């Protein structure tokens, strides 16, 4: 799976 | 600041006229990632497949543009690439010895 | 002998098109198996490897769940383009790029060797997860903005959670279900060509075709002397069927071809080969 949490830079 | 693409034009298998094969044009080491790549048969564009954009450890990108084809002694093949790091489009003819 | 599940994100605005594009592909070793690109109608995660044509059987929501994760990822990093562009007080005119690379290296029996998550802005390293996975290193001042934000939000704990569990478990899943493709070592077909330049000079080229994985070492020797620095080494290229090609050439005095020997190293060979040219 693509990681389910991306934090905006 | 941009990096200019490196180009390789080649066949998958050793080429013998008549016996079909696949023509490749591998474009890598460039940045930023917007380009146009084309394979050309005697200057005319071909219907082709472009791989999905990925990048190396140094962050530079690579792409593969490929199509089936049949080599003759009368046909010529080239790859036409344009990138913002280029002042104008570049063509790299296919010599059966890359 | 480890294996790797790696994900490569690319978000970039380009001059003659409002709205940036987002590309998200994933690799096991040197084999791409999934893609996502937002330039589509309803953009969806799609298979790019044969064994993933079967994945809906054991996981019917894989495509829906991964389409969800990538479409959200596309959104957060389009805002990230704006954020970083502002940190550097750049103008809306230019074209900029944010790249992300995250994944895990797993040892023989489900043993996490390393985990990583790295970000570049316009092709230069911006921020990266440390090897301890509980801290970051920021490249410049603008990246310190991000690190301080991410420290507050404790985003490393969420990152290490995926990398320690989910990443490992999905590499093992893919290695078992894609055994025929992934746990494979294809040795190269090697042969040497001979192309003269003039009466006194010759070019000898050492080919290597159809090998997987990509890692290989071609080497020319002269009476056992190493000749890497005088070598012309092409960058390894794909062949289109999931394998790779590469050659190394070197220029030699004519009539003395047989003092030079090519040396091939590849995971798929029983032991390195030393080659020679013969009429």
């Amino acid at each position: 799976d693509y990681i389910n949490t991306n934090l905006v830079p | 600041e941009p990096r200019t693409p490196k180009i390789q034009v080649y066949s998958r298998h050793p080429a013998e006229n008549g016996k079909p094969n696949y023509l490749n044009c591998y474009v890598y080491g460039f940045h930023p990632p917007q380009i146009e790549i084309d394979l050309l048969k005697n200057g005319q564009k071909m219907k082709t497949e472009q791989s999905d954009l990925s990048f190396s450890k140094d962050w530079s990108f690579y792409l593969l543009v490929h199509t089936d084809f049949t080599p003759s002694t009368v046909d010529e093949y080239s790859c036409r690439v344009n990138h913002s790091s280029l002042a104008a489009p570049h063509m790299v003819k296919w010599d059966r010895n890359n | 002998g480890f294996h790797s599940l790696r994900y490569f994100y690319t978000a970039w605005s380009r001059p003659g098109s409002g709205e940036p594009r987002f590309v998200a592909v994933g690799y096991v070793d040197d084999t791409q198996f999934v893609r996502f690109d937002s330039d589509n109608a309803s953009p969806r995660a799609e298979p790019r490897a044969p064994w993933m044509d079967l994945v809906e059987q054991q996981d019917p929501q894989y495509w829906d769940r991964n389409t969800r994760n990538a479409r959200d990822a596309a959104q957060t990093y389009r805002v990230g383009l704006d954020n970083v562009r502002g940190y550097y007080n750049q103008s809306e005119a230019g074209s900029h790029t944010i790249q992300r690379m995250y994944g895990c290296d797993v040892g023989p029996h489900g043993r996490l060797l390393r985990g990583y998550d790295q970000l570049a802005y316009d092709g230069a390293d911006y921020i990266a997860l440390n090897e301890d996975l509980r801290s970051w290193t920021a490249a410049d001042l603008a990246a310190q903005n991000t690190r301080r934000k991410w420290e507050e939000a404790g985003y490393a704990e969420r990152d290490r959670a995926y990398l320690e569990g989910e990443c490992v478990e999905w590499l093992l899943k893919h290695l078992e279900n894609g055994r025929e493709t992934l746990l494979r070592a294809d040795p190269p077909k090697t042969h040497i060509t001979h192309h003269p330049i003039s009466d006194r000079e010759v070019t000898l080229r050492c080919w290597a075709l159809g090998f997987y994985p990509e890692e290989i070492t071609l080497t020319w020797q002269h009476d056992g002397e190493d000749q890497t620095q005088e070598m012309e080494l092409v960058e390894t290229r794909p062949d289109g069927n999931g394998a790779f090609q590469k050659w190394a050439a070197l220029v030699v005095p004519s009539g003395e071809e047989q003092r030079y020997t090519c040396h091939v190293q590849h995971e798929g060979l029983p032991q390195p080969l030393t080659l020679r040219w013969e009429p």
